[PDB]
RNA sequence: GUGAAGAGUUUCUUUACUUAAUCAAUGAAGCGGAAUUGGGAUUUAUUUCCCAUAUUCUAGCGUUAAAGUUUCUUCGCGAACUGAUCCGCGUUGA
RNA sequence: GAGUUCAGCGCCUCAUGCUGAAUCCGGUGCGCUCUCGACGGCCCUUGAAAAUCCAACGGAAGAAUGGCCUUG
RNA sequence: GGACAUGGGUUAGUCGAUCCUAAGAGAUAGGGAAGCUCCGUAUGAAAGUUGCACGAUUUUUCGUGCCUCCUAUCGAAAGGGAAUCCGGUUAAUAUUCCGGAACCAGAAGGUGGAAUCAACACGGCAACGUAAAUGAAGUUGGAGACGUCGGCGGGAGCCCUGG
């Protein structure tokens, strides 16, 4: 015990050489990793115009968590489903009548974007569904103006991902709920009512406020401590 | 016509001799211990650098991130010894041979190897027995006013380090090269300069001051300063000519 | 010797049996030893004179 | 994810060996220059003769890219004799010429005789 | 490009900002802000108005942690915290 | 035991063999060439780099057991 | 006859090249240029060869992990550099062949010696010496490695001189 003595070192300025410390924040870092990080960055300045900004503006974690769970029981069949299905209608339609006779009306989400959009005009999509991180944002840009103006339902949700999950695929850009069933037809209209008092309800504000413009960082400390005195 | 000598020296058989050079004579890098506080310095080699009148010191120091020391290429100015310690950063004393911050120093100082930027690691005052004054500071928006070598009056930002002394070498242009031996020999070990060959001397192919049945240009050596490239000669935007009879 | 010729020499032979024998002379090692423990000792003194 | 250095490096990958699915080449080529293609011919010149007779020691006309290994080897399965030193010449007509000299325990006359060239 | 002034439904200038663009340096090595801190001024006090750093030694050395708990419940040179305050849109400067 | 010089025998001489001796004692240098050692003068000229080799500071790691037959 | 014809002749771990780098040349990243191609050599690159026992029977180079200012090459038969001498031999080769006598580098460990009974030697005041005298990373230092001229001192070879 004794010989066990405390040795510390000051690691002051010129007396001890600097212990391991986390130099992230100071790592020259690979292109892409400096690309996708100084996006965000441009994307929080500048003064971004309503049509996009409206797409930063999401469902809080409950509605999105009961919409997802009305879609998990509306989605389209797996391979193993359609094998199994066209078995039983093709055994059927032998010594009996066509698919329609064994085979019962379906119910799922309906997704693509031509699809959906053509769902949307002619007025049969009662809930859309736009993710938030299309990365070519053209492609549901307009998207809210167009359910806006045919009087439909439409949220926007993060993790376009999620939405693929769904209809079992890697990414969908937006999904729509057009018929659901008995059991359900409640759930579909509580969650039109939450997210009409979201979007639809503040569609006409949204279109004249621009996202962005924020400086941030250490000038926004700057400008606050030079505005203090 | 011809391309004449000045055109002709954009490199080639035109550039520095640099085998013998030992290396360039940047301060160091603006780091944390020069920023805020001061680092300690043993100058190890006081060594003559061919082509280059003033001496050049070899400093060493120590590394405050790893096991290793560091060998720097220092200005010498006069008085600097072997075995010397210097000091370098913000919190360094006003001594012969510190480097400090330009704004941390008081008015009418006399120093060397000063920097026009903050971290670019000496460019003011290198030449042998040459130096800057400190003439003011300015607090707001700080900025240290200083008297260049040749006259001049320079802001610089209050960042700016500096070495405090006079450059060594002492007076170098008191003793004249008495042949063109030591001419020869003084820029055999700098470039391919000397010697030089007068313009009237030669050819109008040559030169514009070439030709005649005199040697003589013909035309004001006052050339503009928007003069193109090969008749860019003589004398360039002379404000004035003849002998300097007072001058300021 | 030549740089390689020392290769064949046995370790005492390139070597004085002293602390940093064969890199310092015995002049360089004794004026470090002197000077490390001054100024190690006046390095204490000015920490205890500090209080 | 603490970072000690100021740098990012690439990190490990797997690489995987080679499995392909079928051979670039259908039949592996014979072994070039075995022994015969590396001995082409004894040489019994004039000053051959008296390196057999005196230096116990054959010339050969080995191939030119044959080095004192292959030589060696191709000298003892082709004539029971084992080399102790061989001596690479290339003579100026374009031609590698091979100085073997036998062990103390054979006579290069007598081999030379079973070769056939005496 | 973004925000403030001014000029007798408009664009001329300045007066600021950086994210466009430009320059320089580096192994993109410690940037900014909070919490502790006491000389300090409010004032029957509250950091409320204020900025504070650890190595001047003479040509020595300084790296691969010591110590403190506490997980093991010590073959442990065994794991973690701490020793090295916390946080973050920016490698730093112009 | 090499080389050199001299003296003989065979006398086709064959392996060109065999057989006798000497190859010793001293000295010299502002001498010539090369080299080494300690110096001195000159420079506003200070008169390469790298491969490679060596040394030092430092303390990572070690286990032979029965005062003797036993390891690294 | 250096002509003509027919044959023969050049033998290396130690001599050079090969290795290293100089002035320079030149891919790669990247940027220009309609393009042939130009610039560019850690350059605005996720540019890894290397350091460490975590598995591992039991006395060891085989899959992780955490890692730190490495880096393409070409470029000297006068620069740097590991190591061979004597005698003899051929018609013609030899520091290469023969006889004798050595040296250097690399690889395993074949013996002997040395220290360590419980881990890493002694002697000398010291300069320092020995037959050995355990030493990983990291760092530092030295050699390589250096101008020119002049005189002085020594050695080798040659020259000279007495038997």
């Amino acid at each position: 015990n004794p010989l066990f003595v405390s040795r510390p070192r000051s690691f002051g300025i010129g007396q001890d050489i600097q212990p391991k410390r986390d130099l992230s924040r100071f790592v020259k870092w690979p292109e892409y990793i400096r690309l996708q990080r100084r996006r965000k960055i441009l994307n929080l300045r500048l003064k971004v115009p309503p049509a996009i900004a409206q797409f930063q503006k999401t469902l809080d974690k409950n509605t999105a968590t009961q919409v997802f769970k009305l879609l998990n029981k509306y989605r389209p069949e797996t391979a193993a489903e359609k094998k199994q299905r066209l078995v039983a209608e093709a055994e059927a339609v032998a010594n009996g009548k066509s698919a329609q006779d064994v085979s019962k009306k379906p119910y799922n989400v309906k997704y693509g974007l031509n699809h959906v959009v053509a769902l949307i005009e002619a007025k049969k999509a009662k809930l859309v569904l736009i993710a938030s991180d299309v990365d070519p944002i053209e492609l549901v840009v307009f998207l809210p103006a167009l359910c806006k103006k045919m009087g439909v339902p439409y949220a926007i949700v993060k993790n376009k991902a999620r939405l693929g999950t769904v209809i079992h695929q890697k990414t969908a850009a937006v999904l729509a709920v057009t018929e659901v069933r008995e059991e359900d037809k409640n759930e579909l209209a509580s969650i039109v009512s939450a997210v009409d008092a979201n979007f639809s309800a503040k569609y006409d504000e949204s279109r004249r406020k621009w996202g962005g413009g924020i400086m941030g960082g250490k000038t926004q400390a700057l400008l606050a401590k030079r505005a203090k005195a | 016509g011809r391309v004449i000598r000045a055109q002709r020296k954009s490199g080639g058989i035109f550039q520095a001799h640099t085998r013998l050079r030992k290396g360039a004579a940047q301060l160091r890098t603006l780091d944390f211990a020069e920023r805020h506080g001061y680092i300690r310095g043993v100058v190890q080699k006081i060594i003559h650098d061919p082509g280059r009148g003033a001496p050049l010191a070899k400093v060493a120091f120590r590394n405050p991130y790893h096991y290793r020391t560091d060998v720097e290429t220092f200005v010498a100015t006069e008085g600097m010894y072997t075995g010397q310690f210097v000091y370098c950063g913000k919190n360094a004393a006003l001594t012969v041979g510190n480097v400090l911050p330009v704004g941390e120093m008081p008015e009418g100082t006399i120093i060397s190897n000063v920097e026009e930027k903050a971290g670019d690691r000496g460019a003011l005052g290198r030449s042998s027995g040459n130096y800057v004054i400190i003439v003011g500071h300015d607090v707001d928006t700080g900025k240290t006013r200083v008297k260049l070598p040749s006259g001049a009056k320079k802001v610089v930002p209050s960042s700016a380090r500096g070495v405090v002394g006079i450059v060594a070498g002492g007076g170098r242009i008191d003793k004249p090269l008495l042949k063109a031996g030591r001419a020869f020999h003084k820029y055999r070990v700098k470039r391919n300069c000397w010697p030089r060959t007068r313009g009237v001397a030669m050819n109008p192919v040559d030169h514009p001051h070439g030709g005649g049945n005199h040697q003589h240009v013909g035309h004001s050596t006052t050339v503009p300063r928007q003069s193109a490239p090969g008749q860019k000669v003589g004398l360039i935007a002379a404000r004035r000519t003849g002998l300097l009879r007072g001058a300021a | 010797l030549r740089p390689r010729e020392f290769a064949r020499l046995s370790h005492n032979q390139k070597k004085v049996q002293r602390a940093y024998g064969g890199c310092l002379s015995a002049n360089a090692v004794k004026d470090r030893i002197v000077r490390a423990f001054l100024i190690e000792e006046q390095k204490i003194v000015k920490q205890k004179l500090k209080q | 994810k603490v970072r000690t250095s100021t740098t990012f490096r690439r990190p490990k990958t797997l690489q995987l060996s080679r499995k392909p699915k079928y051979a670039r080449k259908s039949v592996a080529h014979a072994p070039r220059l075995d022994e015969y293609k590396i001995i082409v011919n004894p040489i019994n010149s004039e000053s051959a003769m008296k390196k057999i007779e005196d230096d116990n020691t054959l010339v050969f006309h080995v191939h030119l890219k044959a080095n004192k290994f292959t030589i060696k080897e191709a000298v003892r399965k082709l004539y029971s004799v084992e080399p102790v030193k061989i001596n690479t010449l290339i003579r100026p007509n374009g031609t590698k010429k091979a100085f073997v000299k036998l062990s103390a325990d054979a006579d290069a006359l007598d081999v030379a005789n079973r070769i056939g060239f005496l």
